[PDB]
RNA sequence: AGGCGGCCCCCUGGACGAAGACUGACGCUCAGGUGCGAAAGCGUGGGGAGCAAACAGGAUUAGAUACCCUGGUAGUCCACGCCGUAAACGAUGUCGACUUGGAGGUUGUGCCCUUGAGGCGUGGCUUCCGGAGCUAACGCGUUAAGUCGACCGCCUGGGGA
RNA sequence: ACUAUGGUUUUUAUU
């Protein structure tokens, strides 16, 4: 709900981009994709999961 | 002078041109060409034929080096981005890789607006 | 835009035995003179006397080998814009296009007569240089500067 | 936004229309496309996707 | 309401529910006045990659002081001060009562081994028909343009203006 | 489908 120190578990909300999946494809919901977001947020700016992607 | 069998191309094209260089992985660029280049104006400087016959003068490069593996790295909304791939993969090298590396404004300033005729 | 129609079917000559003579002397006639016509029909193969190689029932239809259309321009209008475009001569059509580009100098050079103006322009017939080639020759320019087209 | 395949197919497969890349909309729509405009316009027209 | 969508740390406004309880008309509205301003402009210094009102150079053209191409000053960014403007938009003053039916979205609460993002009550928000009524006509229709109770603005043929 | 582009046509008679 709101940890960088497990990625295996957040994998499955991104795609090889590190882009966050919809909460519509990942029956997430809106409530808790917002928290999800925030997770992988903070695993993003420790580098933890990829930001940007270019290839 | 020594046959070194692998290389990297940089192909950019856009609504008005067509470029398309040959490198190595090191950064290194060894030949290009472009549609302009080719001899083309205006509205037929984009054309899909003006950047085939850049991508034949260019795939005259590098004999020497014996480069035959190629990556392409591809830029531009440009018609010029298929068949310059499809004429130099037929011009004795061989494709391994196709990646669009655009670059894009994700995003900002302000949106652009331009020529109203 | 609704007048729908075809193409009239023709016999080969019993003395000639090509089909080559019964359109050719439609081709280049006026004034309904099927007469000149029946002519002047291959009239330069004496002017060609000795440039005529064997067998003079095939040496004038030996010549569209040489005159061998690929393309035809055809220009039309979309919006404001008129544009151009060289498409490849169709299975029947490819021998109608030779049959009207082999008269292409029979009056319009300084020669004078029919038989020494066609006579002199089939001996151009290889390279197809200087005056009245430009319908043959300035057609394949734009298949040649564009090989994209849909 | 951008789309993302291993490789380009050899063909575009285009099943809607006015659609951009792959040589299609050259020089077009250059004008300001708007942040709140492209609501308004699914305000003002519903069925647009079936005409 | 203008408006708010890099992220962080600190600070903080208003809104929503169940049940229990306390206080008790403490509730509403309002000429003048006050606080609040997108953008442009202005006070004043700092900034100023990019975008670019002035404009130059080029090109277009009958002309081109505009539309097109290359630049480029102000301005756009910040702190602080002014200016209160609008196709201000959910166009319709503020507050509150009242009326037949259905389905969806969201989120509390109470209940159901929830042993089901699902149900059955029941609130707040929200979305689309629609009964009664209204409206040249479109349209509103429980978040009404309907029917009532309180208060206050704005209007009076076009042009001149 | 979209050419690169153009400004303007005196007045009046079914009572």
């Amino acid at each position: 709900e709101i940890d960088y120190k497990d990625i295996a578990t957040l994998k499955n909300y991104i795609t090889e981009s590190g882009k966050i999946v919809p909460s519509r494809i990942t029956g997430t919901r809106a409530k808790y994709q917002r928290q999800l977001a925030r997770a992988i947020k903070r695993a993003r700016y420790l580098s933890l999961l990829p930001y940007t992607d270019r290839h | 002078r020594k046959q070194v069998s692998d290389g990297v191309a940089h192909i950019h094209a856009s609504f008005n041109n067509t470029i398309v260089t040959i490198t190595d992985r090191q950064g290194n660029a060894l030949g290009w060409a472009t549609a302009g280049g080719s001899g083309f104006r205006g509205s037929r400087k984009s054309t899909p034929f003006a950047a085939q016959v850049a991508a034949e003068r260019c795939a005259d490069a590098v004999k020497e080096y014996g480069i035959k593996n190629l990556e392409v790295m591809v830029k531009g909304p440009g018609p010029g981005r298929e068949s310059t791939i499809r004429a130099l993969n037929a011009a004795g090298f061989r494709i391994t890789n196709i990646t669009d590396v655009t670059p894009i404004p994700h995003n900002g300033c302000r949106p652009p607006k331009k020529r109203r005729v | 835009r609704r007048r729908v129609i075809g193409q009239r079917k023709i016999l080969p000559d019993p003395k000639f035995g090509s089909e080559l003579l019964a359109k050719f002397v439609n081709i280049l006639m006026v004034d309904g003179k099927k007469s000149t016509a029946e002519s002047i029909v291959y009239s330069a193969l004496e002017t060609l006397a000795q440039r005529s190689g064997k067998s003079e029932l095939e040496a004038f239809e030996v010549a569209l080998e040489n005159v061998r259309p690929t393309v035809e321009v055809k220009s039309r209008r979309v919006g404001g814009s008129t544009y151009q475009v060289p498409v490849e001569v169709r299975p029947v059509r490819r021998n109608a296009l030779a049959m009207r580009w082999i008269v292409e100098a029979a009056r319009k050079r300084g020669d004078k007569s029919m038989a020494l103006r066609l006579a002199n322009e089939l001996s151009d017939a290889a390279e197809n240089k200087g005056t009245a080639v430009k319908k043959r020759e300035d057609v394949h320019r734009m298949a040649e500067a564009n090989k994209a087209f849909a | 936004i951008k789309v993302r395949e291993n490789e380009p197919f050899d063909v575009a497969l285009r099943r809607f229309k006015r659609s951009c890349e792959k040589a299609g909309v050259l020089a077009e729509v250059r004008r300001r496309e708007f942040y709140e405009k492209p609501t308004t316009e699914r305000k003002r027209a519903k069925a647009s996707a079936v005409k």
